[PDB]
């Protein structure tokens, strides 16, 4: 099958 | 700490400022399984095993490593400008088989503990700069966040002829030279 | 020396016991300072310094971002792994001997190349197994998926270096004597 | 991360629960200063010239570590008996003056990474047990809050293999490094 | 594997430019995850890891303790580096310079001349090699700063030679305990 | 050679 | 004298800057008459005399032909290069230097032969120096000599006239060499 | 007319119809890397280096050397049957080291622009024929596509003893000598 | 590994 | 036109290589003639025109004045750079570039390489993969004055066939040069 | 003259007898890092980066302004009351991003060789003045002791709008217009 | 820290 990895979490920034 | 048979890293996602430079790639039990050229959008495998049995998409690194690029302009506004720590890097050099003049083989220099990743390993064979037969691997990860690289040199040993594994790094005053010759 | 500001993400995956105990750990690092951090046995995002509560805290409050990110123990830890194990645990190199000295007694018994880590070397003076004078260098990783280690030992004699890999079916066992 | 001309350390507090084991010592730019024999009440100058030109009131050593002794009672409350994780320890041999086979020198045995605390440095020439002319450092501390250890050998060169053996929880079996006259 | 607790405290100073620019930084270690310390630039005890709120917020409510760590500026840094001034920063140790070639001499095969400038102190040092009174800038692989511990450095520098015929080495090693440069010559 | 001294401590409240 | 009918074949592969610059150039020869030859750069065969129509036209209507012949810049020129590239580039012979005169007498000119016979690969620099000031004339050089045997040898020569303290030197400097070797030699 | 750093020859196959006979060698930088015996159906390395690190299926020279002759029988019929031009050779004997009476040397003739590939080089030592200590090279190709031979004559120097190199070529009247002898 | 070379085409003869 | 009496001063820096090599000359100008300054090389006021030997001598006759000058080249040079360390020196706008021209007949191609800082740029023009050395018409870096900068390099070619030129922009805030394409037809 | 890697002007001092008008700014490398409002006493920093990590007391630039009022006093009475010559200002509009209708772009009107600094510099939008979208620069100082300013205007830009800027200065007879629109 | 810069000097008037 197609292998993925871990998604990101986008900070509060601005 | 935690125990655990086998340790994978799915998704060693590093951005800097300097470069503006980043990396993409998976480790299982600390090696290298691939890294995701940011520039041409192209998944590159570090084993011809990897190559035909799997399969990523490199659009998702390009996904992440912007968030990075995103979350960086905040810890660093959060910090208060917080530059990186420079340590100094510790290079080793050593061979890949039982060295028998006349047999090819492979010089290894591993440089431990580099921050920030930012660093030149380059070759020396006797006193000149060596440019071809030489590989890298990419950056990566420590359990400390620090990082370390390998550089590789297929070489012919000779009864004459003395090799070098040149480091330069911010944290070194001068550049870092270590010596390896056939006994 | 330029100042540079290092931000990483590391989603690692804890194996044990196969695909069964399977524990995940994301961790958002700041140059080398890990802030914030999600942990499965935890189930919630976790402050690990003050530059982390400003976060962690607004992670928690999504539900898309925290369903998400809980889900990914399965899909991404255990579905990596499905494909490690035909690729990656199954690959079996066979390990390279070589016995070479650097009144003494220094023997090196360099064993290179192999994969994957387990291995188990063994001196042998004639057939008595060597249990004191064993100096063994930890495993080094040459960083191309392959391993090395040096194990060293310090009147007609017989030593062998005996090498057992899953990589070999048969023992190898390389003799050396003192010409 | 703090760039500065000079870093001392007045004040390298250490104790542990695995026997009443304390540490009080001073640092100057890396190098140990003194460090107090807690059971003995007494400075250990580690310099003919520092034990001469400088003071040292022994007693604020066991009043500094006596509240080590309460505040680690406290956090171990809190963080609800969380152990101390065994680091792997780094071990490297060198000589401190040239090697002439015959010129009296000292052999050094530095001990990186050691945590916690509790280490055995031996030394072995030609397989034996060496114990005297035989002396070590105390713990140093390390930028990563962890520690490390020198042990000093003053030997006789000869064309004789020495080792330096570590014990550590760490480790799985005593690691041997080599060390031998080119 | 016994289990172990360990409590480490850390009273640091640093300095620069002398007593002008000084900095007191005090470690509050719990293992080896420093959870609560204090910093003079910033005034007031600070909470690093969630086991230091608890801590944190009782040091800075009790006046006797913020008043007694502001002036621990004063009182232990400021205090020892004027005793520092007059032992360990007035230390100095001449270098002892020692040229030898690691392989056997040879007649033209290649060897390297190890220059080993041992036991000196304190830390800042230059070494450079010259043939024939040229320096070489090229060729010369030079070790980290080792440090013994007992509070002398020491530092091997390595040239990459080739030995023909008249050949004088020399390696040139300047330090603050010394008024003129050292120089060891060798010969082939 | 005046006294020397170092790192104050600070107690932690605990029962 | 009885008449010979020969036939090549010459796929020659042509590097510059390592790999990333590679050119490949099949030969096909009649005699001594190349007389149809495949290009990289040209992407097709092309004849090269009037009798290679005959065979360049047609190799280039088959699509499997030349399909398996442009592909051979990657299976055949830049795959034996990374075999090259640990065995024959990594090859290096230091030259041994001999300085003998050509009849030794003083006051008579006379030519001193630096002999640099057994080095591996070609790039070499061979200086006479008399009295450490570098002969800048009187120096005969021959043409590099190919050996056969994967070695090379130059045989530099010094017009001079022997005195009673002049001390020649040949100064060598080879990609083998760290250092250039010197050889001397007193009247 | 190509510039290039290093030029590669993967395969100098050659087939002539005297009577009959063929060669196929490998050549880098002008030397020759290993040739095939056709009849032995054997890969021959020229280098020590190469006899033991490197690999070469000898079946493809025989594949190939087929096509040579399949090829000929159409350029003989095309041309009318264009016979080859003999070609003069240019002869040169040397040592492969300085001389020094007593000291086991090589002799080397090359014999230069030899076109067709068919020549006898036989050494002469005082007149009679030498059996012992006698070794050639392969035609090794030029870029005029003409060859050149290589034969090779372990020696002892020695005051006695004047060596003569006899080439024997169609384009040549009468057997040249190339005449050698210590000083 | 096993080094390749120059695969000669075939005319078309008689 | 109503008369204008205009009196200046400019406590100008030189930095050269860091805060190693570092010169201050403070500029005492009256309308646009200045008649006194001050220079750290050369250590005291001198008078430059005859409106200053007055006010160049009594700037030297105090003592606590001169001090103080000579001082600023620590409290005002040096001391600036290091806060134009952490703001300015480390300032990085990448370019943002765009190909547009100004058929077999000649016509212009602008490569637009706009809004970008520092001033340390380099712009070159390719015809498919031969770097253009004629037709190249570039103009002075522009100042736009809100510490940005931009810079207008135009080619003259003749667009034929099918050929696609190709703009090549090194900056240093990129760490790949900015290439933009543009096709004929 | 004096060639460097970054020239600073830590104290653009500047005060005139018509305002009286006087100005106090600092720059770096020729941009304005601020200017000092000596009516409200507020230090106005030219850049968000620099409002975030930058701080300077404007009661420096009051007192230095103010010396300048008593040192002019002195050279206008040193020099026999020799005024200002009014030099002829140099105009030039150019905008900030190239041209593409309906996307958002700022007009640059460049005022070179301005003496004294006096000058009032308006847009014109089809004839008559905008007032809306405009910001200017300060007296940025020249070499040679002059002075130019930047004004801008934020606009849109469409197929039936021609703006203008217009000038006014006393070096010149007439107010100056210089035009731009969209080719 | 706290910019600053451009120390004026006062003229005898
Ligand atoms: C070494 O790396 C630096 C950046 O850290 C770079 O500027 C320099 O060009 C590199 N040197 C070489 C020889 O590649
Ligand atoms: C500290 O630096 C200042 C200026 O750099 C200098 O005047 C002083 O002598 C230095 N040392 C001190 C204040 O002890
Ligand atoms: C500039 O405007 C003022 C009033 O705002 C006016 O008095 C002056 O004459 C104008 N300048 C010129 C050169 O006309």
């Amino acid at each position: 099958q197609v292998e993925l990895g871990g998604g990101n979490a986008v900070e509060v920034c601005k | 700490d935690i125990v655990a048979d086998h340790v994978a890293s799915y998704g060693v996602n590093l951005y800097q400022s300097y470069g503006p430079s980043g990396q993409y790639s998976h480790e299982f039990d600390g090696d290298e399984e691939f890294y995701v050229d940011l520039e041409r959008k192209e998944t590159v495998w570090q084993l011809p095993l990897f190559r035909r049995f799997r399969r990523f998409d490199p659009q998702f690194a390009l996904t992440n490593i912007a968030v990075l690029k995103h979350n960086l302009n905040c810890v660093i506004k959060r910090s208060n400008s917080t530059a990186a720590t420079n340590e100094v890097p510790e290079v080793t050099v050593f061979s890949k088989s039982p060295v028998t003049l006349g047999q090819p083989n492979t010089l290894i220099c591993l440089v431990d503990n580099i921050f920030p990743p930012v660093v030149n390993i380059t070759w020396l064979s006797n006193g000149h700069s060596v440019t071809e037969g030489v590989s890298e691997t990419s950056f990566l990860s420590k359990s400390d966040h620090s990082f370390f690289k390998i550089s590789y040199l297929t070489f012919l040993p000779s009864a004459d002829e003395i090799y070098d594994c040149k480091v330069e790094h911010w944290g070194l005053d001068e550049p870092l030279l270590k010596h390896w010759e056939p006994e | 020396s330029p100042e540079d500001f290092v931000y990483q993400f590391k989603g690692m995956c804890y194996f044990t016991n196969g695909t069964e105990r399977v524990r995940l750990v994301t961790r958002y690092i700041y140059n080398r300072e890990e802030y914030a951090r999600f942990d499965s046995d935890v189930g919630v995002y976790r402050a690990v310094t003050p530059l982390g509560p400003p976060a962690a805290e607004y992670w928690n409050s999504q539900k898309e971002v925290l369903e998400r990110t809980r889900a990914e123990l399965d899909t991404v830890c255990r579905h990596n792994y499905q494909l490690e194990l035909r690729t990656t645990l199954q690959r079996r190199v066979e390990p390279t001997v070589t016995i070479s000295p650097s009144h003494h007694n220094l023997l090196v018994c360099s064993v290179t190349d192999f994969y994957p880590a387990q291995i188990k070397v063994r001196w042998f003076r004639n057939d008595q197994e060597e249990t004191t004078g064993v100096v063994s260098t930890p495993l080094i990783r040459n960083g191309d998926w392959t391993f090395q280690i040096l194990v060293m030992l310090e009147r007609g004699d017989v030593y062998t270096c005996h090498v057992e890999h899953p990589s070999l079916q048969n023992p190898i066992i390389v003799e050396w004597r003192a010409q």
